[PDB]
Order: C-alpha cells, then sequence, then structure tokens
RNA sequence: CAGUAACGGCGAGUGAACAGGGAAGAGCCCAGCGCCGAAUCCCCGCCCCGGGGGCGCGGGACAUGUGGCGUACGGAAGACCC
RNA sequence: CCCGGAGUCGGGUUGCUUGGGAAUGCAGCCCAAAGCGGGUGGUAAACUCCAUCUAAGGCUAAAUACCGGCACGAGACCGAUA
RNA sequence: CCGUCUUGAAACACGGACCAAGGAGUCUAACACGUGCGCGAGUCGGGGGCUCGCACGAAAGCCGCCGUGGCGCAAUGAAGGUGAAGGCCGGCCGAGGUGGGAUCCCGAGGCCUCUCCAGUCCGCCGAGGGCGCACCACCGGCCCGUCUCGCCCGCCGCGCCGG
RNA sequence: UAGCUGGUUCCCUCCGAAGUUUCCCUCAGGAUAGCUGGCGCUCUCGCAGACCCGACGCCCGCCACGCAGUUUUAUCCGGUAA
RNA sequence: CCGGGGACAGUGCCAGGUGGGGAGUUUGACUGGGGCGGUACACCUGUCAAACGGUAACGCAGGUGUCCUAAGGCGAGCUCAG
C-alpha cells in the first residue's frame, strides 16, 4: 500500500530473480588474470609495439559527439592507396586495413594520409634474414633503438586551435543572429509548398 | 549494524510494534501499486495526479542524440575561458575583443540569464536566445554562428 | 561577416570538401550483362509464359489496363513490381504485334 | 544509454537499441562467370625412410565437372614500366 | 573483356512471439518475382529525389559462461539437534 | 492461573503434565526524510588500466578533465519549438518594494572617585535612531503554454516570411 | 496464495492513543483526515548584577507581544421548552 | 496383375455454422443470523434533531431518472380562489 507521499515505484522483481544473479567476486581474480594476459602477449611480440596495429583518425558519428574525435578500425583503402602501401602488406607491418569504409571528405583523407606517411616513417622494420638486410633498415638503426611501445601508437589528439582576439567590424556587429536561425528555420520548412504553390501558378 | 535498530529494543514486547488488534498479516491492501483507481484511489489523487491516462502522441524509436542541445547561460560565459583572457581584454587600448567558442566547452545555446560585465566579446555558438543576443550587442559584441 | 554556416536550414552541416572516387564495385549487383540477358531470353522462349502472365496479357490486348494491373498486383504482390512487370509484358505484345505484322 | 523510446483490462505490470567509454581484436573461402590436353582424388601392388618419397600397358571415382587461378575490398587477359 | 546463390525474395492470410506500436521475428498455407534490380531508411499509401547495403552458400582465435569433473588454496562462516 | 483474542477472562472461552536444547522483522534493490562526514557549482571511479614476486593483499595506492557517463547547474509545451535583470536618471548601479525581523551600529541623557574649579583618557546604563540576516505574508517584475485586443519593425529569400 | 487462526525472546527512563470523517464489489480489510511520538527550528521572557544589595530616571503615571473548551461589556443569530 | 470407383472422394490451409462432449471462470452488498421480501446502494423536501451548524436506525411522511420554443429572456397591461 502507498503509505503517504512517495514515488510510484515499479520494481523489476517478479520474474525469479535470485536464481540469476551474477555476483563480482571473481573481478580481482580477473584483473590479475587479463593483466597476465597483456603481459605475456607482449613479450611473445617483442618489439612490436604491445598494443596492437596504428589505428586511423576518426570523427565520431553523431551530432552529439562530432566535435570531438577518436581511433577507428582501420584505414580506408583509398587512404592506403595515395599513401602507397598494399592491402596486403600493411597488416604485416601493423597498419589495420579496414576495407569497408568510405572517404566522404577531402581532410579527413588527408589527416590520415599524414597519419600513414608519419607512421612509416617512424617504424622500425627488421630484415627477413639478418644475415642480409635486403631493404628494410640499417643495422644501427635496429640496435639502440629496438624497443617496445608501451600504450597506443600515436594517440588520437583532440586539438582546439586557438583564434586569437580581433576587433569587430561595423557589418559583423550589425548581423541579426537570431532572426537568422527563425528565418533559416521558416525557410526549410515552407520549401516544398512554395515550391508547389509556383509550378500550379505557371499555368492560372 | 543489527546492534542498533528496533528488533533489538523489540525484543520483549509480544506484537513487535504491530499491534495486538491489527496485526502483521500478509499483505492487506494488495501488491504493489493495487488499487489505485478503486481503493487506494485518494492515495493516488492527492499525491499524484495525472497518474491515470494517455496524452500527447507517441513517438517510436526516439534517438535522443539527435536533440542534443545543452545550454549556457549568459552569466556563465566569461567562465569558458582563462582570468587573464577576461582581464586582458579589459585593459586593451585597441577594441579588441576575445573569443568565446562555448562548442570546444560543450555548449550549444547561449541563453540570457544574467548580466555581462561591460566590454566586448565574440562568442560563437550553435544557437542564440533573441534576448541573449542583444546583450551581447548592448555590451559592444558579436554573435557568431558555427555549424 | 555574412552568411555564418549555420546549423538549421535548407543549407546546413560544416561545410566539408567532397571527394569524387570510383563507386564501391558491389554497387552493380543485378546490373545485366550482355551475356546474362542471352541466356535470360534462350530461356523464355524454350520455357513460354506463366499463367498468369498468359493471362495478363489477354487483358492488355483489349486495352484493360486497370484491371490488368490490379491483377497483377493481386498476385505478385506488390504495385512497383506489378507495374514494371506490365510494362514487361506490354513490350512482350508491342514486339509481337510488330513482328506478326511482317 | 535506462526503468528510457515503446508495450499495456494504457490497470497491475513489462521494456530494448544506436551513439559514447572500455576488454579483446583477425580475417577469409566457394558456387557461378571463365580459361588451363581432368592439369584432380581414392584404393591396391612393389620399392626406399619412421606418413614421406618413387614406381605399376594396376584398379576405380570423375565431363550429370575433380584441381589450379579467382569472389564484390572487384577480378582476369594482354601489352608497357618497374 | 568478366561479373554472382529462386518455391527464394516479396505479397496476402492464420497462429505463436516481441518494446515493436496499420503487423519485431518465426512458422504453416495460398500467390509468387525482378535485374540501373533487390533489401533497409521504426505510421498504412501513391509519387519522386537522396543515402545505405548486396539476402536466399561456407569457415574462423581472443575477450565471455561454468552449483558437474579432476586438483588446489582461502575464510570477521558452522562447531555434532549446528 | 498465566499467555491470548475481546466492550468485557479467575472463568463452565482457547493453548499449556514436566525439563533441556533449537525456535520467529532478515538480507538485496529502489525510494523518502532525518542525522554524521568529505568536497562544493560541482561531485563521484562505480567500470577499466598502472604499479617488488599473490603472508596479510581478493587489500591499499595511483590515473585525468582515463570525466565516457550519472546526478546537479533551466524551465515549459502534446509537438514544431522557444527559453528567465532590473533599478536609479544617454549615464550610473547591478535582482525591486512595503510590513515584521535575531544580531550589529549610532546615541541625547545619565553613572563615579575627600572637596570643588577647569579640562582630559577609558567603563556602565540608556530614551530614541539607523543598516537590516534567515524565514513569513504581501505587492511588482521576468521565462514558457494559451487566450483577447492592437500597431509597428526586419530582409540575401518580400513571404500563407521573421520579430 | 491467505483481508483468516496461532505464536513473536533483555532491563530501566520519558511521552502516550484510537474504535470517528470521506472513498472503496467496502462491512473480519485498506486508502483518507483526525488522535500519538520523534526530530527540530524561529522567537520571547530573560538569566541578573563577586559577598553585598529593590531601584537610579522623564512633583504624575507606566511596566512587551500574543494567546484562551473562561467570564464581562457591547451587539447580532435561532423557533426548542413553555 | 485382375476388377471396381475417379478428377469426385480424400488430404492440407483458411472461412462460416453447430458444439456443456471437454476446458476455464463467475454466480453483488446492506441486513436485529442467513435466505425470501424490501433498497435504508446516487439524489430531493418536511420531521426526528434536543431554538447556530452537524447528527443514527430495514425511524416516520413523500418524491425523483423527467417536462419545457416557451413553461427560456425582456417590456407593457392586467388580478387571483371564493
Ligand atoms: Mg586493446
Ligand atoms: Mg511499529
Ligand atoms: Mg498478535
Ligand atoms: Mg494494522
Ligand atoms: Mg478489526
Ligand atoms: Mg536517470
Ligand atoms: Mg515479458
Ligand atoms: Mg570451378
Ligand atoms: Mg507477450
Ligand atoms: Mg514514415
Ligand atoms: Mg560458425
Ligand atoms: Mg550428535
Ligand atoms: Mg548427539
Ligand atoms: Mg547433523
Ligand atoms: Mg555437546
Ligand atoms: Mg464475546
Ligand atoms: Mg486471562
Ligand atoms: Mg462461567
Ligand atoms: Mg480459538
Ligand atoms: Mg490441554
Ligand atoms: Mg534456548
Ligand atoms: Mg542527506
Ligand atoms: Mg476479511
Ligand atoms: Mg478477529
Ligand atoms: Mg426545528
Ligand atoms: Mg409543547
Ligand atoms: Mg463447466
Ligand atoms: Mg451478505
Ligand atoms: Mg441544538
Ligand atoms: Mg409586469
Amino acid at each position: 500500500a502507498p503509505s503517504r507521499n512517495g514515488m510510484v515505484l515499479k520494481p523489476h522483481f517478479h520474474k525469479d530473480w535470485q536464481r540469476r544473479v551474477a555476483t563480482w567476486f571473481n573481478q580481482p581474480a580477473r584483473k590479475i588474470r587479463r593483466r597476465k594476459a597483456r603481459q605475456a602477449k607482449a613479450r611473445r611480440i617483442a618489439p612490436r609495439p604491445a598494443s596492437g596495429p596504428i589505428r586511423p583518425i576518426v570523427r565520431c558519428p553523431t551530432v552529439r559527439y562530432h566535435t570531438k574525435v577518436r581511433a577507428g578500425r582501420g584505414f580506408s583503402l583509398e587512404e592506403l592507396r595515395v599513401a602507397g602501401i598494399h592491402k596486403k602488406v600493411a597488416r604485416t607491418i601493423g597498419i589495420s586495413v579496414d576495407p569497408r569504409r568510405r572517404n566522404k571528405s577531402t581532410e579527413s583523407l588527408q589527416a590520415n594520409v599524414q597519419r600513414l606517411k608519419e607512421y612509416r616513417s617512424k617504424l622500425i622494420l627488421f630484415p627477413r634474414k639478418p644475415s642480409a638486410p635486403k631493404k628494410g633498415d640499417s643495422s644501427a638503426e635496429e640496435l639502440k633503438l629496438a624497443t617496445q611501445l608501451t600504450g597506443p601508437v600515436m594517440p588520437v589528439r583532440n586539438v582546439y586551435k586557438k583564434e586569437k582576439a580581433r576587433v569587430i567590424t561595423e557589418e559583423e556587429k550589425n548581423f541579426k543572429a537570431f532572426a537568422s536561425l527563425r528565418m533559416a528555420r521558416a525557410n526549410a520548412r515552407l520549401f516544398g509548398i512554395r515550391a508547389k504553390r509556383a509550378k500550379e501558378a505557371a499555368e492560372q | 549494524p543489527s546492534r542498533l535498530r528496533k528488533t533489538r529494543k523489540l525484543r520483549g514486547h509480544v506484537s513487535h510494534g504491530h499491534g495486538r488488534i491489527g496485526k502483521h498479516r500478509k499483505h492487506p491492501g494488495g501488491r504493489g501499486n493495487a488499487g489505485g483507481l478503486h481503493h487506494h484511489r485518494i492515495n493516488f489523487d492527492k499525491y499524484h495526479p495525472g497518474y491515470f491516462g494517455k496524452v500527447g502522441m507517441k513517438h517510436y524509436h526516439l534517438k535522443r542524440n539527435q536533440s542534443f542541445c545543452p545550454t549556457v547561460n549568459l552569466d556563465k560565459l566569461w567562465t569558458l575561458v582563462s582570468e587573464q583572457t577576461r582581464v586582458n581584454a579589459a585593459k586593451n587600448k585597441t577594441g579588441a575583443a576575445p573569443i568565446i567558442d562555448v562548442v570546444r566547452s560543450g555548449y550549444y545555446k547561449v541563453l540570457g540569464k544574467g548580466k555581462l560585465p561591460k566590454q566586448p566579446v565574440i562568442v560563437k555558438a550553435k544557437f542564440f536566445s533573441r534576448r541573449a543576443e542583444e546583450k551581447i550587442k548592448s555590451v559592444g559584441g558579436a554573435c557568431v554562428l558555427v555549424a | 561577416a555574412l552568411r555564418y554556416p549555420m546549423a538549421v536550414g535548407l543549407n546546413k552541416g560544416h561545410k566539408v570538401t567532397k571527394n569524387v572516387s570510383k563507386p564501391r564495385h558491389s554497387r552493380r549487383r543485378g546490373r545485366l550483362t550482355k551475356h546474362t540477358k542471352f541466356v535470360r531470353d534462350m530461356i523464355r522462349e524454350v520455357c513460354g509464359f506463366a499463367p498468369y502472365e498468359r493471362r495478363a496479357m489477354e487483358l492488355l490486348k483489349v486495352s484493360k489496363d486497370k484491371r490488368a494491373l490490379k491483377f497483377i498486383k493481386k498476385r505478385v504482390g506488390t504495385h512497383i513490381r506489378a507495374k514494371r512487370k506490365r510494362e514487361e509484358l506490354s513490350n512482350v505484345l508491342a514486339a509481337m504485334r510488330k513482328a506478326a505484322a511482317k
């Protein structure tokens, strides 16, 4: 019974719940078990950078999150073509192709080509036969810097460029900002119906 | 702690705080929110008016991302920048107004509650109130729209 | 200035420069090839027509084409599958009328 | 996200997803279309290593389609450059 | 030059199912396809732009579950009517 | 003659031969208010990650705007949507006014010393007067929904447009 | 499952009821307002001048507000008893 | 195989009828015990009701689920039962 004042509660416990209860008492056990498999994998791949391949810069996909930017699944084939590396050598180098990602814009295309070229100058490629370097790297380069990289490979920046102060010109000072939103919200609302009234009045 | 509860004080008294006449029974009055129109009607009408019935239009698959618009009032607008931004703009001989992009601070609409300190500023937002964009022009500043 | 890039209205959004590309090759699924056109009309001249198609062509001989549209729509199900079934069958009758005039 | 959109004698009650953040992270293969003298596989017998390898005018499967190349991120064949 | 999975999709109707609401999925039965086509674009319909993916073939580690089993370790637990 | 239900039990109401031992408001979730603590327009790692080799330690510490996210800082409308500054004279000020209002401030006047005369330096009482906290009642003001009346203004689009 | 029986385990201290209103397929029950307790909070009188000691300002006169199962003084109201 | 039926029967799916053979459920309340009768179950007047208001019984005497383009609204002129 409701007593005097309070919320109308609707608790979801009519469905034999205490047979299905997931306790979490193995939680510090599995933080140890996962961590011992990070440390074990990172010494299997001994100079390879402990975290997997490089990931692209990906813009987040809605109106709530499109100002921030994250790392994606992989590089698109159009980014691989104009950075000039084959789509089947790139996983052997640690690049992670994503074959189903489109490139609609140009400056997000260029920001990942610039990421790929800057990676390719940065990685150190050991030869197949260490007794005979074919095309990979100089043996001096493989000695004093052959360490494993921890954390993500060149993690994704949220760069906010600082615009400096300036002088408000007179016409920018005279800009009807609220009125231009209400007219733009009204023109798109009435666009189809004014075009219909225009084409029927072409005859009558 | 179980040593501070009424059960330890009620450990000699027969009814255990629930009365000899009435009793403590299982569910006298229904279970849950039973009876909100029939015998618990006065409790729902006194305290939760509006609980029974439909009002308004249904909208399937509400995606709350596409109606995201966090607002900042006009009086907490200089807190989005550092204090040497506001102070050096006041000392400036040439009329240079600093820029306040509210979108990198996580706001989309500027609302006009408050009062601005008397110095020009350029505010870049996605949306403005009517009287929020005329408390910027009266202080001598400018509104700029960003998509 | 004037015409700030605006988040509402007809011309809205962040004003980006689109690149043009060769489209994804999966976009041409079901485009008709020369060779599979040749297979698909060898089959028709050797199998004929279904009895609803053969009946719908009879309603199209007598210029009763609203009823033939309703009949095809009753048997294949959709209005847009029916009105391209009909103009397919009308191209059969337009071809057979022309081939029998000579 | 969320006891939310929504369901519901719209009563009691029920009730997810996408975005965001993490753990982990890996991609591929045919048929078909085609070209390659069926270029393919199983079995048996003999011969050399502890299944490999090599023989058999040895059987059989298989053109009612085995193998290679090749699959939507295109692919192939030609020239040309490397 | 070469390019793709049909009693399948899809439509109707019946039944169960789902948050899925003029029908979310699944099934029966009848109808039953197309190839610039087809599917999806959460209100039934016609019209038209646009976006998106390529169904009706197949394989796949890791992160995940574990009151049974083998073998261990521990506990602000019980102490022989527990 | 005790427990019990009852208007009413010593009862010809029920239960109880006697003894030992066991024996009944718990735990989880969600709320509400009250209280304690920490931080405070913010707050919180809860999930994950990092740290001599895991007695204790399955603990403890750390991260950084990993703050993603929750709640809070803005409401109202079914929805499109819109969305909280005045006061004093263009200039100054920055949430209005009346009534009460703990406290604090001023204070005429008094208050003593062996004795007056002049003066000085602090203390005590104090009529009246002022600024008035929180909270209360009232009156105005602002935002959104909706009515009734009404006249102006705006322009890249002169509109079944915007304000 | 039970709106129905039965039982519900230590001591002292303080406070201390209700069987009535309204609604309910309500009459062996609940919601509702009364009645109770707890937690406070906002104020008032003020504490009283070390032992002392009615006092110390302006001939008189005066000693805060509010409040009440009460009377007084005004003044309305009523149709019982007779 | 020989006869006999035969595109009917039959089966599958939908639709209409029938269907206590079978299933599930319900079968008000108040009440001088219950049932029967009544409705004191939503309303209205007079009384009870104890001269403010409030006040109970299956207390008394009655009414009600309608009627009305005037039987509503103004104005004027009239005066009724006997
Ligand atoms: Mg990882
Ligand atoms: Mg109690
Ligand atoms: Mg009891
Ligand atoms: Mg009780
Ligand atoms: Mg009782
Ligand atoms: Mg919440
Ligand atoms: Mg369910
Ligand atoms: Mg083949
Ligand atoms: Mg269901
Ligand atoms: Mg729609
Ligand atoms: Mg599988
Ligand atoms: Mg024993
Ligand atoms: Mg024993
Ligand atoms: Mg035992
Ligand atoms: Mg013993
Ligand atoms: Mg009795
Ligand atoms: Mg007794
Ligand atoms: Mg007796
Ligand atoms: Mg008894
Ligand atoms: Mg006995
Ligand atoms: Mg015992
Ligand atoms: Mg609290
Ligand atoms: Mg009962
Ligand atoms: Mg009883
Ligand atoms: Mg009377
Ligand atoms: Mg009398
Ligand atoms: Mg029956
Ligand atoms: Mg009865
Ligand atoms: Mg009286
Ligand atoms: Mg008259």
